[PDB]
Formats: C-alpha cells, structure tokens, sequence
C-alpha cells in the first residue's frame, strides 16, 4: 500500500534506474537490506514485463528466453530492482 | 584488479611433445551464475590476439582437438597435447568474471627441432651508401636451429666488435627455424682504408665456422 | 562478419596528446561493451578504457584516470580514445576489443621526444656460384617504427626473411633477405619495396648486379 | 492490493508490453475503461522511471526532456493503462 | 550525414519475384522507422511497406499485402523489400525513406514480359560556326535505365541527355553536347554509355566526317 | 488511408510572380498533441524528393523565405511569393498525422520565361549504323522557349512522317528553357534513294521556319 514500486504478495520491488554492474547492483541492494529478484519468483507472473533485462540474484539478467551468449554478462551494466518484505 | 599469474614465462618444447601452461588468480573466478569466465588467448607476432578457449574448457571454432582447458577456482591449465610448428606465439590467460578483464604475464612457446645449419651470405656496402658517407657490411644467416648462434666480424683478419647490429627473426611457423642478420657499420673513410672483410659464423652444427668473405677491390 | 579497425597513432612527444579511432561494423554498436587494450613493448596486455553496453557507463584504470577519455559516435559507429599528458609507459600497440572474442588489428603509438627521421634504403647484391641466389635490402636510420617492406610490390613473398628492427641511437635499422633460383635473377628485375608511414616516405629500389 | 501493476494515489497502471502506435494504444486503454497516463501526473513522481518512453494521453511519449527530428505519429511504443482504483 | 542507398531492381516478368535492398549509414538503424515508397510512371507517390522503430511492427497496404514482405539485417544495417507475384502496376522507382525528411536515390523496377535487349550505340558528328554540337544515339534497348556521360564525366556543361522514348517494346535515347570550335576535333570527345540490364558498357568516340 | 487532394495539377507561372497550391485532406490533420503534421515536398526530375516545409509552416534549412505554408484542419496552402528558375518540378503535400503517410496527386511547376529561339543542329547517319542496314537522321533543337515547337522532316522537298521519334527534355533548372530531339529512321536502301534531308522547325520566335539541311553527297 505504501510501496513506491511493484507490490507483489507481501513483497515490494523498488526500481533503480541507474545502470550498474551486477556486483555493484547486488552491493547496493544488500546495503539497503534487500536482495535482487529471483528468476523463479518473478517469471510466469506479471512482474516479468517490468523486470526483464534487469539483474537477477544469480548474476544473469531476467529473461523469458534462456537461449544458448556471445557476451560476458559479468562485463555489462543493467538496471535493477531491490526486493524487501512489505506486508 | 584481479591478479593473474602464468607459469612459466617461456616454454620450450619439441614438435610432437605434450606441453602445459598454468594460470592462477588471486580470487575465485567462479561467477555467481555457476559459470567460470577464464579464457585462453594466442598471439603470433605482427598479429592481433585470437581466443582459443572460453569458459575454462570450451573450444572456439577451428581450434584443434589438441588444446584442452581445465581447473575451477583459482587454478587453471592449458594442455597442448602434441605441439606443432603452427603453435608458436604468446599465450595469455585472461579472466572475465570480475571487472575489469585482466591478463597473465604471457607464455612464449618456442618449438624444439633437429639441428639445422645456417645458409650464410655476405654483402658488400652499397654503391649508394658510399655516395652518402657511410658503409655497412651485411651478413645473413638463414634457416638455422637452435637459436643460439655467434657471428664474428673481421677487418683484415682482425676481430671487430664496435658497430655490429644483430637481429633474430621470430621462429618460422612452417619449418620452425630462426634467421639472423648481422650489420657492421663504418664510415666511408674507414671502409676504404681496408680490403679484406670477413664474416665468421659459429654454430653447434659443426666445430668449424662458416666463413664468408670478400675483398674490396676484387670486382 | 564482426570488423574492428583502429586508426590514428604515431610519434608523440612526452606530455603530448593523441586521438585514436575504432571503426566498427557487423554488429549493433550500442548493444556491446568495448575495451581499449594496449600491448606494451614487454608484450603484456593492459586495459586502458571501458565503455559499457548502451554507452551508459565509462571506466578507466588508475594509471590512466585523469588523462584518457573514451568518446563515441552512434551515427558512424566509431569509438574514440582521447589521451593526453602521454608518458613513456603509454607506448605500445592499441587495440579495441569487443570481448576477448573479437580484437581489432591495432594502431601503434610511440611516446618519444626523439624526432621523426627519414629512413635510408640500400640494395644488396652478391660479390660480383650455385643454384640459389640470395639478395637483400637495408633500411637504416629512421624514427619511429613501423616500416612496411615487400618484394616486387608483393609478388614475391616466399623464402623472404624480413628482420625485425633494432635501435642504436634515436635511429632504427632494418634488413630483409630473399632467396630465389639462379634462373630468376638477374633475368627478372627484383625490387625492394619499403614505406615509412610517419614521414610519408615510400621509395622502391631495384637490385642491380655487380 | 489487487492492482496488477503500479499503484499510486487511487490509480492503477497496467503495463502493456506489446508495442503499438498511439492511436491503437489509446484504443486498447479505452477498450478496458482506462486511459493513457498524464504527463503532469507522472513527472516528478516515482512513476517517471517506469513510464518514460511510454505513450501519454496527448500522443507524445512521456519524457523528462521537452525536445526533435522524429514523427511520433509514425512510431510504436509501450504503454500503460490507467484505471482509478481504491 | 544520414545516407540511404537502394539496391536490386531489374526487369521482372508478371509473376516473378525480386528482392530490393536499402543500405543505411549515419544514424542508429534501430532507432528509426523506415518506409518503402514507390513512384509510378504517372509520378504519384505510394507507400508499400512500413517497419517500426526497433523493428517491432511491420505494415503493408492492401494492394501489396500477402506478396510484399519487409526484412531487416541488424548486423549489416540493411533494409530489405522482398516482393513476389509481381503485377505490372508495381512498376516504378522504389525509395526507402527515413521519414519524409530523408530519401535515398531510388531504384528502378520494371514489370513486363518484354525481353531484355542491348542498346546499339551510334556517334553523331556534323556533315564535313564558332561552336560545335555533337551527339550520341542510343537505340533499340529494353528496359530503362541507361547511363550516358561525356568523357566519363569530365564534360558535363552544355549537355542535353534527352528522356528515353518507347516505340514498340524498345527504347531510344539521344544526347547532345556542345563545345567551341577550338575544343573539337582538337581534343577527343567520347560518348560513354552503360546498360546494366544487359551488362553492356560501350564507349564510343566522336570522329569527324 | 487518408485521402489528399491537391489543386491544380499543373501550374504555369512567369519568373518573378507569386504562385500557390492548395491541399485538402479527407480528415483533420490535427494530432492529439496540438501539432499538425503536413509536409511539402519538392521533387526535381531525375532526383529523389526533398522536404521544404514541415508542420504546416516551418521551413527546412536552406529553403528561401519565399515559400510559406498555411492551413489548420483539412485545408492547406503552399505559397511561392516570387517564382525563381530553380523551383521547377512536382510539389507534393504529404500527411504525417495519420498512419500511413499519404500523398497528394502532385502539382507540376512549369516556369514561364522570355522567348528564346532554338539552336538547330542536324546529323547524318553514322557509318556504323549503315553497316547494320538501317539509317537514322537526328535533329537537335536546343535551349528554346516556349516548349511548343513544330518539327517537320523533309526528304527531297516533301514531308515524311513515318519513323519519327521525338523527345523533349524537362525544363532546364537554370535558364528555364526546353530542348527537343527528333529522329527519323529508315531502311538503308530507302535512305540511299534520296539526297536532300531537311529538318524544319517552326517556332513562334521567328516568322520563318528554321531550316537545317544536308545533302548526302556533301560527305
């Protein structure tokens, strides 16, 4: 109800619009007592269209298509969501 | 920046033999997505680096079956199972797990071979250099093995050491041989004050040196 | 195919400036991060600049911060590196890399206060026997490297040993050997082709018998 | 609470991930008793980060910048539909 | 500098297929929607294919749906128009346009059962004033276009290349050039002409009678 | 699609005069953002179309201040305050407000000018053409105004009309003149049945016809 982002089943996803490398994104989320989204939780829901191409917890971008990559994801920047317990 | 240590600095292996390079990182190269981003690059002289292996053990297209990558955390290995003449260059390991990309110290592969004697040829100073004011006597030593070679210069049966410039080529990718060029440099004046100019090449292929010489006037 | 061509590069006096170009084709420029990588004389590979995918983030190492700037152009797909306050440690062959997968061809940069000198080209003919004649070519007293050398404008390239240049004093020396059969020379005019890019010099010299 | 999208001040923003031209976007929102977002409503709020480059009810894409060598009338973009909630 | 270049386009028989190309540079290919517009012989302008920004959507007019397909190449930055079941009304100069702002030079597409025929080229010199006129007759060729220069481009001032005219499934073109009496026959004036549809590239020197 | 009607089809205006074209859409071109997307393109012959005016009234860079766009809903006007030689071609209005882009019928601008007489020029068949057994005589009439010109072919004194191919060039962009080319094509034998070959041009510039002729025997 007071979640300035995506509220889903007692969880609040806050968008960070600043492009960052996974490491830094993860660090920033942790620094605010939060984690990055999990590829499992968010897929096959409605959050998918908001979080696609943003950092998942595993270090890979969240994707509908887990295809078989000509670019080290560990060398790219992406926007990110930080997740916390709302209720 | 993550530190990459390669072992050894120089590799010297006979054609037909197995070879191995080591690579060590200061951190685990395990990225949180289960993948390990260690790569193996190879660079011939006068050529850009070409990737031979990615993600520890995956081979690039074209890459022969003889190249094998291993290892997990901080320790990695590239095996060339049977060294061939085309394999010469500098091999780097490069990590891509942690920003930024960091490289090893390089490993230069030198190919061993059966001994071969050089084809020595001497050349008098050019007619156009004498016109300018200098004079340089050149001696080519071509297609030999091993790399170690000694060249003595002689002006009138007397050893000269000042003004000599020696350069070896990069090993041949076809027949694995070295070639060397020796240049003796003198003034137009100094050259004309002498007559007998000799080039004396010592190699392990024979006890006797390979002697090439000329006389100034004899032409 | 993926293509990367480096441009710019040349002799620069310590504390000078230089702008390098990386023309890219065969891929959507913006959808890839690109590195600027240099190869030092001791032949180690070093990153000097990073621009992220999308162009959003640009990073540099501490030895290079405050004097290198990575530019971009989405119009022409070209990537630039503007370097200034150039040190002796900045010397080397500069590559742009689209991951460790694809490297450019490199553009040479020399940071020396020694001035550009035009090379001297000398033909090498035998002393006034056998079925194998060896001829040579001498390139003397020039700055800086590199120098292109071919035989018969490129026609003859087998059995040729182009020897790497060596420094004596602010000057380089280079030589090149070529072995043909006795039938070929002097029957067919063998010419040494040599070009110095830095001083815009490109002269040819025919090997004439003694 | 039962807003499958962005909730803000008695309004629910449903993202349409299908790229559409403005005229079609406006239609799909109306066909669901909603409208496209209002620029003033979203600019200077947390929704701007989600809705930039999506259609605004006026026919322009919502942008932080008020620019342009492009004929927006001929382009396609994603869009949100706004139904009032509570 | 934004640049667009059309490609392909030959003579096609009523039913055949043809694939056109629009090569781009000077702008981010994906950032822009691009149209395929054609110009009929009556010289009206018609859209035949639209591809959205980011390539997401493609659209065609009813006259062209089910036979025209627009392709793309994000690597090379090239735009394709694949056409098939070609009607005679599909005939014209085809343009790709990055908005009404930027149009390529265009590419010629002719739909006819009439067979390709190479041009016969004839030099025109006067019979045996202060200024001299010389000409060149391009006769009996199909289809358009043909390219005619004078001294391969060196001489272009005072030229009059006349528009091709159909007579009976064959075109005839003529071109005149004027120089002063001092220029000709003192210097060589050559009539260079090329017909790509038949791979003809013939040069013809103008010699006095 | 949105129907765009231009009026008139052709415009014939003297240099230095005001001109105007109208453009009517079947539907308001007022887009939801307050802007109206009407464009005026100008296409020279042999060239791709170029835009002059966008958003009803705004001029592109370079475009002279002579061109002025107007209109609001379904009714639009392009005014040229003083016609200059270079303005020739077909003007289109095209609407951007509704997908897809749709164009008007076009409005050809034919420049009116002071009178000029044609420089007439006649040409006997080439030696190469006779080889093939067909002969054609070509007559060039260059840089005249107005476009209307009567060309008669006369063989041994009497008019011939069979095998006549005429072509007018598009008005010159600089000097606003037209040029014409008439071609009479015969069989070789038929050409060799006569000797007088006259190209006769009747233009309003002179009361007499411009006669250009040759005799087959004059080489």
């Amino acid at each position: 109800e007071s979640c300035n982002g995506l509220y889903y089943q007692g969880s609040c996803y806050i968008l960070h619009s600043d492009y960052q490398m996974f490491s830094d994104a993860a660090a920033n989320c942790t620094a605010e007592s939060s984690t990055l989204p999990n590829k499992s939780d968010v897929m096959i829901t409605w959050l998918i269209d908001y979080v696609e191409d943003t950092w998942g917890s595993d270090g890979n971008p969240i994707t509908k298509t887990t295809s078989d990559q000509d670019s080290d994801v560990s060398q790219e920047v992406r926007k990110y969501f930080c997740v916390k317990t709302m209720n | 920046d993550v530190v990459m240590t390669q072992t050894p600095l120089t590799l010297s292996v006979t054609i037909g033999q197995p070879a191995s390079i080591s690579c060590k990182s200061s951190q685990s190269l395990l990225y949180s997505n289960g993948k390990t981003y260690l790569n193996w690059l190879l660079q011939r002289p006068g050529q850009s680096p070409k990737r031979l292996i990615y993600l520890v053990s995956k081979l690039d297209s074209g890459v022969p079956d003889r190249f094998t990558g291993s290892g997990s955390g901080t320790d990695f290995t590239l095996k060339i199972s049977r060294v061939e003449a085309e394999d010469l260059g500098i091999y780097y390991c490069v990590q891509g797990t942690h920003f930024p990309y960091t490289f090893g110290g390089g490993t230069k592969l030198e190919i061993k071979r059966a001994d071969a004697a050089p084809t020595v040829s001497i050349f008098p100073p050019s007619s156009e250099q004498l016109t300018s004011g200098g004079a340089s006597v050149v001696c080519f030593l071509n297609n030999f093995y091993p790399k170690d070679i000694n060249v003595k210069w002689k002006i009138d049966g007397s050893e000269r050491q000042n003004g000599v410039l020696n350069s070896w080529t990069d090993q041949d990718s076809k027949d694995s041989t070295y070639s060397m060029s020796s240049t003796l440099t003198l003034t137009k004046d100094e050259y004309e004050r002498h007559n007998s100019y000799t080039c004396e090449a010592t190699h392990k292929t024979s006890t006797s040196p390979i002697v090439k010489s000329f006389n100034r006037n004899e032409c | 195919e993926v293509k990367l061509v480096e441009s710019g590069g040349g002799l620069v006096q310590p504390g000078g400036s230089l702008k390098l170009s990386c023309a890219t084709s065969g891929f959507t420029f913006s959808d890839y991060y690109i590195y600027w990588v240099r190869q030092t004389p001791e032949k180690r590979l070093e990153w000097v600049a990073y621009i992220s995918n999308g162009g959003y983030k640009t990073y540099y190492p501490d030895t290079v911060k405050g004097r290198f700037t990575i530019s971009r152009d989405n119009a022409k797909n070209i990537l630039y590196l503007q370097m200034s306050r150039l040190k002796s440690e900045d010397t080397g062959i500069y590559y742009c890399a689209r991951g460790m997968d694809y490297w450019g061809q490199g553009t040479s940069v020399t940071v020396s206060s020694a001035k550009t000198t035009a090379p001297s080209v000398y033909p090498l003919a035998p002393v006034c026997t056998g079925s194998s004649v060896t001829l040579g070519c001498l390139v003397k007293g020039y700055f800086p490297e590199p120098v292109t050398l071919t035989w018969n404008s490129g026609s003859l390239s087998s059995g040729v040993h182009t020897f790497p240049a060596v420094l004596q004093s602010d000057l380089y020396t280079l030589s090149s050997s070529v072995t043909v059969t006795s039938s070929t020379w002097p029957s067919q005019s063998i010419t040494c082709n040599v070009a110095h890019p830095a001083s815009s010099t490109k002269v040819d010299k025919k090997i004439e018998p003694r």
